[PDB]
């Protein structure tokens, strides 16, 4: 009876929403159409009759891809007024996401919302999912996290933006949306994951094997890791994991709150066999640097704390064996103050198989949530991106004459170097 | 006479009770259904300590069950004796803990526990004569430990005289679950020295050695695992439902093994333990439990009584056998180990026999044994909390449900003083 | 064997009660014909043959409309005595309707009546169906309404009149007909009831997703309210409800007798579904500020009383769930003198279906007659509405010489002002 | 002998009959025909108290009921149980209420009293030794208040010796049906507190906490709460129409609880309540009756009787028991709760042991308790009445029925004596 709402920001929101919910009405026998021949009661708001809806909320700025679910397949599964649309994009602008064209829906957005927990009565927290790079992703939910702490506050809050690639960068002014939407983040949302997508596609070529994927590839394996977090929930196991745990072992500072997700195995139907897929086998797969679904390596940084989850027929012996080997490793090294940083999590079910996907029926998986000192290696790139267009003043007229004074900038720059030396104080070690 | 009310509480709280109630019913001779369908005549002669009799022949446990989530009372009731129970005794709720020791004993333990004691102190009243609690629980979550440790500093303070003890887990040196288990450890023991009588230190690390080396087990699961110590906590109580050549109980148990009012942290251990392939071969005679014993490797705690010093030893032997032949073998192991036992207590072997053996095996016993080895257990706790507490890291979550720094002093500077103590009667003379 | 008859005057009347005797005859089993293959005393007194007649009056100045009801589908069903129609119309006059027209067949409408009360014998009250724009609407009621006190007096009269929208005003002169008729009904009518047509637009636009709406759609949400007022009458309930006990709850001071009404749910047939209509999810809907038919928001204002009917399968325990939410959110409040402000009203019944209609067949509904003090702020624009047309003496020489005396006028202000300020009075809250 | 004539006023006062009369005929076994199909024979033996003997092997009950439309009773004769009552008895006007204390105590209910006296002076007369009536209405709308004290005022006048008493619902505290139920209830009680010998105040508040947190339903109907004030009502007078080993009545409840003669509104309570899942589990015995009844949640009251102070405790259990056993719970329930007890009144229990259970149930119990806690009940009447009254709201509406000012101020300033009343014995020494 504890019920966990998503919010999809954005065209970064919706697609891989989409391929999530396809995953979740797979694994509780739901036909697309709600019918179906307790366990689900997370997810899903039960009506009267035979019919199953989701605890979903799916808003976009331009209405170009909503019109691909009320016309595909999930066209009946979802409630309409649920679908908001809008009329004129953000087209990747922070101001037109949080002063024009945000202030105009956001009271329809949040009136939506506040039915949803009435109507729940186990409220453990958000999802909110988005990238840096658009404007709708980066610009409406910078003004939708403030109003949840306003709200509510004491609900945890969880994330998994789409963090901006190092070299592949789709948008151009994405150094100017992932400073300005990181200044309003930082103080609401405890929780956020990074994912970001070049390290997918070399996932993606490397050991999956196939050379062309689209977003469809891609949308398969974050959807596999949201329903590797949340499987307690909807599952019984033997070691269970709740959602207000996260921002327990993976916040050390309230500063510093960003972890990065990797999955495991990742392996192609013609290449399942050939190996026994043992737990030790797949949890050494986890800390590979080229393994993980984020584009820093983690041997410049250091590991501050690491939370496993592992689902299927999962030996809690084995468990205990594989990460003994781990801590003997030279190569992979934790910060001098925390000795103990795991978080063991368990749950009987296995991740089912998307009929026509690439990933085969294995009988366990691992999804690795684990926070680093490495990160922040990018964070230095990514600001002196950001100060070599704020210092020709390019891109900045579009700014200044939609709502923003022009001295924000100078402002979120300083809080922003203040975040960046806070990783310079747990990277030193102890004193005698 | 002489009931007991079981408490559970957390995650741990509940599956470790959940393989206890299986124990104890079949001890007697009780069905999934709740009837009797027993054999013999001694097995209702002290039924009324763990059950209250209800009308048609049916009888229901003296239970109380208390999580902060409607999950893991789901699984209860939903497994094999999931309908045992009375339903009303399943107290449950809503919020969670979020494996934080500042909500569990502050922020929702204290919201919860008045719906708890309400079922506490109406099951006390309607026993004759009550004997005391005891409690499953763990130390590194937040409902096992902060909401434990709430209720034991409120059944002292309505009931002063009764018994109180608790089978915690204490957690392993290796691997470690909860990453703020330093501080869940030392708050939750600051509370244990204050209102326990005395406390089963059991180790996960222990657990997963003798499943694998002594039973030989490829993939042993918790079931086997939660197995061994509600063995244990059945084998403390043997001679309170049992009639016996020598009784002991709970009282028994408490005086013998307590000689200061601070120590009375213990370690426990079980024998017989034969594999499956190697059960046939091994002539299981009285000696042959005593050497099994009291080496390292049967101990449930995770640390060698060869670094330190034993103080007294608790034997609960289960089985129709001879006294000399047990008084042969408790002499004994004083002897040739006169350097392990301490000097200023003579005769530090406490003896209890009962008759009615557990099923299946022939003869059985329990091993309680108080030590000065767990001081490498709490100063490994208390080398990883100052590690942690030097940086202020995690620490805003604790003082932010109204915490303040002072309590982590008062916590851990008592925790010191008690690892002073059992350095000090190591080395007395 | 308890009845009430119903007058519909004018276009306003008819329009209306050609949807609302639609659905009565569909609620018992009512061919058009008369024939069908106890509980239907209320409504209808039974003929000697098989064959059913209502207890109702049609009246109109002007005999266009009144002919759809002798052609159309309802054209056996009536006493065509009953149908009383003119020659000339009021034509949006107060005098034409009060002293011309009116003084010359208000025998012939009187005299018909007079014979209804005879052949019933559990006489309850009345219903007079217009609007407060046109002007047999307005003059033709105001001489009614006196001869029923002068006739009956104790009986207590109640009125669905149409109050004029803030903006959408169909004829020119409506604030000269809605204060006269106001200085009128007063003394009279105990009770009255305000619906606007302008909010109901909104409805059907917002919630029942018709963008082009005619007087039809219209016709069947006011008849809903209809029904569910007299539902107690026409079946056994858990909890009656009489129409001599809704003056007793819904007037504080027999100055202030204005409540308004507000139907919930209002859904589509293809939204029935992806929501399960809980009691608790209804009454919210109820007390939105939106979903009201009265465009006056309630949040300016006070609510002095409110009276709910449950009908359906409703369960008593969730109703008193319900009430415990609304009396703690800090939104909606309450007027200081008065601690208990809610009349609780349950039947069995469901409200059907109308064959090609909109809603679906729902299995519960809610009609709130409430009262509140943001009703005073409509006043004030509609009488300052009034004085600038007065001030250039404008369209009053229609008025003068058709037996009306030009100081009417300043008298009929006077005591409108008066109406004003005692809403003054209530709103304050105590002393000490 | 000692026969009683029951009415009914209100459409909350018909349908709780129509419950409580569907419970006695079970208690008898009477068919819904209306003729006899019981097996034992004390069910005829005192059969005579609520019924009237008619030929043919046929049987009535002594019922008259009261309301101002015909539209509540023509569901009564048309339910089950709609056959068995003499049509003759069914008076029922034309005008309505208006829910108005005004229009139902002088405009309409004086002129349909008279067609009522008749019917209750006939039924009166034709009984051998009257016992005395009893009541079930309400003081929310306008026929259970203004019709129903205008018979408590002429009843008095012809029959004063005989017992008087009124099963009322009192409104709950949280929501409220009636507007102006608090000139209801002010005007209602000025006449309860000079015509009713005692009177037990029920609140719906009470009715629906009972049946979601203790009997476990997900839709409570009216007929599932208004089973249980039957079960009270039925509970009084089982020691009447069954013999017992202590026999009380009407009269010895009447004297034993009520100390002085302002004093008598009363608070009711019963035992044993058994959910469906709950009902095999929990043993059901005496000392388990006991510890079910003296808590706040049980009673049928919207006030808890730890504010106050108790005067008079009646206890009627029904069922084959001991006397020992339901006197050591007596006793104890005075010692451990003896600061909730008053002091100058020793012994303020009163015990009352019938011999047929209800059907199903193998014994029952019955709880009438009066205490001081009412004094929170009808303050928060009274500071509701004034609340309105210093604005003269819906003032006129009472006034335009010909009703002076002065009624109020003469009700509502005796009202405030009675509080101080109760005032002064919660502090007396
Ligand atoms: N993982 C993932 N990233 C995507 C997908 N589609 C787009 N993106 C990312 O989205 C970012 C571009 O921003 P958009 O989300 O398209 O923009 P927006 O938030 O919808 O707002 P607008 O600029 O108004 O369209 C880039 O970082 C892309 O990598 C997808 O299906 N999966
Ligand atoms: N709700 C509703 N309002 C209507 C309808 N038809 C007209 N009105 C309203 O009626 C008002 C105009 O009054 P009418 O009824 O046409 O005039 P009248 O009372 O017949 O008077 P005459 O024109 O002299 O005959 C306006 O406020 C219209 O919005 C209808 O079908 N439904
Ligand atoms: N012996 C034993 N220990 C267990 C078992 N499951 C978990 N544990 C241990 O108990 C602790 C986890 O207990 P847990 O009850 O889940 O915490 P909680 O706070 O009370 O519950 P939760 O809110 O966090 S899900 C860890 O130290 C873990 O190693 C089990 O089946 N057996
Ligand atoms: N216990 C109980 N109380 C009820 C029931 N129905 C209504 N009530 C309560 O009784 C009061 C309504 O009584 P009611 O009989 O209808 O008034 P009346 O004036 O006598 O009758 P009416 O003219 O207004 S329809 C309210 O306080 C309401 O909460 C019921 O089935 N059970
Ligand atoms: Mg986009
Ligand atoms: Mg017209």
């Amino acid at each position: 009876m504890r019920e966990c709402i998503s919010i999809h920001v954005g065209q970064a929101g919706v697609q891989i929403g989409n391929a999530c919910w396809e995953l979740y009405c797979l694994e509780h026998g739901i036909q697309p159409d709600g019918q179906m021949p307790d366990s689900f009661n997370t997810f899903f708001s039960e009506t009267g009759a035979g019919k199953h809806v989701p605890r979903a909320v799916f808003v976009d700025l331009e209405p170009t891809v909503i019109d691909e679910v009320r016309t595909g397949t999930y066209r009946q599964l979802f409630h309409p007024e649920q679908l908001i649309t809008g009329k004129e994009d953000a087209a990747n602008n922070y101001a037109r996401g949080h002063y024009t064209i945000g202030k105009e829906i956001i009271d329809l957005v949040l009136d939506r919302i506040r039915k949803l927990a009435d109507q729940c009565t186990g409220l453990q927290g958000f999802l909110v999912f988005h990238s840096f790079g658009g404007g709708t992703g980066s610009g409406f939910t910078s003004l939708l996290m403030e109003r949840l702490s306003v709200d509510y506050g004491k609900k945890s809050k969880l994330e998994f933006s789409i963090y901006p690639a190092p070299q592949v960068s789709t948008a151009v002014v994405e150094p100017y949306n992932s400073i300005l939407t990181t200044h309003t983040t930082l103080e609401h949302s405890d929780c956020a994951f990074m994912v970001d997508n070049e390290a997918i596609y070399d996932i993606c070529r490397r050991n999956l094997d196939i050379e062309r994927p689209t977003y469809t590839n891609l949308n398969r394996l974050i959807s596999q890791i949201v329903s590797s977090i949340t499987a307690s929930l909807r599952f019984d196991g033997a070691l269970n994991v709740d959602l207000t745990e996260f921002q327990t072992n993976l916040v050390p500072y309230p500063r510093i709150h960003f972890p990065l997700a990797t999955y495991a195995p990742v392996i192609s139907a013609e290449k399942a066999y050939h190996e026994q897929l043992s737990v030790a086998e797949i949890t050494n797969a986890c800390f590979e640097p080229a393994n993980q679904m984020v584009k820093c390596d983690p041997r410049h940084g250091k590991y501050m704390a690491c939370c496993l989850l592992y689902r299927g027929d999962v030996v809690p012996k084995d468990v205990n064996a594989a990460i003994a080997t781990i801590k003997t490793k030279r190569s992979i090294q934790f910060v001098d103050w925390c000795p103990t940083g795991f978080k063991v999590g368990i749950n009987y079910q296995p991740p089912t198989v998307v009929p026509g996907g690439d990933l085969a029926k294995v009988q366990r998986a691992v999804c690795m949530l684990s926070n680093t000192t490495a990160i922040a290696e990018a964070w230095a790139r990514l600001d002196h991106k950001f100060d070599l267009m704020y210092a020709k003043r390019a891109f900045v007229h579009w700014y200044v004459g939609e709502g923003m004074e022009e001295g924000e900038f100078s402002e979120a720059r300083e809080d922003m170097a203040a975040l960046e030396k806070d990783y310079e104080e747990v990277g030193v070690d102890s004193v005698e | 006479m002489r009931e007991i009310v079981h408490i559970q509480a957390g995650q741990c709280g509940n599956q470790i009770g959940a393989k206890f109630w299986e124990v104890i019913s079949d001890e007697h001779g009780i069905d999934p259904t709740g009837s009797y369908h027993g054999d013999s005549d001694l097995q209702l002669e002290r039924i009324n300590v763990y059950y209250n009799e209800a009308a048609g022949n049916k009888y229901v446990p003296r239970a109380i069950l208390v999580d902060l989530e409607p999950g893991t009372m789901d699984s209860v009731r939903s497994g094999p004796f999931g309908q045992i129970f009375r339903p009303d005794n399943f107290v449950f709720g809503q919020s969670g803990a979020g494996n934080n020791w500042a909500k569990g004993h502050y922020t929702e333990g204290a919201e919860l526990v008045d719906s708890v004691l309400d079922v506490v102190r109406k099951e006390s009243e309607s026993c004759d004569c009550l004997q005391g609690f005891q409690l499953t629980h763990s130390l590194g979550g937040g409902t096992g430990s902060g909401m434990g440790t709430l209720l034991i500093s409120k059944i002292r303070e309505e009931y002063p005289d009764r018994i109180m003890n608790t089978f915690s887990v204490v957690p392993s040196p290796k691997v470690s679950d909860t990453v703020v288990e330093p501080y869940n450890a030392t708050l939750s023991v600051h509370q244990l020295v204050e209102n326990t009588d005395e406390t089963y230190c059991i180790d996960n690390e222990a657990l997963y050695d003798i499943c694998f080396r002594t039973l030989k087990l490829t993939t042993p699961t918790y079931g086997d695992l939660n197995h061994l110590v509600s063995a244990t906590m059945s084998g403390v109580t043997t001679c309170l439902r049992f009639p016996g050549q020598l009784n002991a109980d709970l009282r028994k148990l408490a005086v013998n093994m307590v000689p200061f009012p601070r120590l009375h942290f213990f370690m426990p251990g079980f024998a017989p333990l034969t594999s499956r392939g190697s059960q046939q071969y091994r002539a299981l005679t009285v000696p042959e439990l005593t050497q099994q014993m009291f080496d390292a490797k049967n101990m449930m705690a995770a640390c060698d009584p060869r670094h330190g010093r034993y103080l007294t030893v608790a034997a609960v032997f289960r089985g129709r056998m001879s006294m000399k032949e047990v008084d042969e073998q408790m002499l004994n192991v004083q002897n040739k180990n006169s350097s392990y036992f301490v000097e200023w207590i003579p005769n530090n072997v406490k003896t209890a026999v009962c008759d009615i053996p557990p099923r299946g095996l022939k003869m059985s016993a329990t091993f309680i044994g108080n030590s000065t080895a767990i001081q490498e257990l709490f100063k490994r706790i208390s080398e990883q909390f100052t590690a942690m507490f030097r940086r202020k890291a995690f620490l805003h979550w604790y003082t932010g449900e109204g915490m303040d720094e002072m309590e982590f002093t008062e916590a851990e500077s008592n925790m010191n003083d008690l690892v002073s103590e059992y350095q000090q009667y190591q080395d007395a003379t």
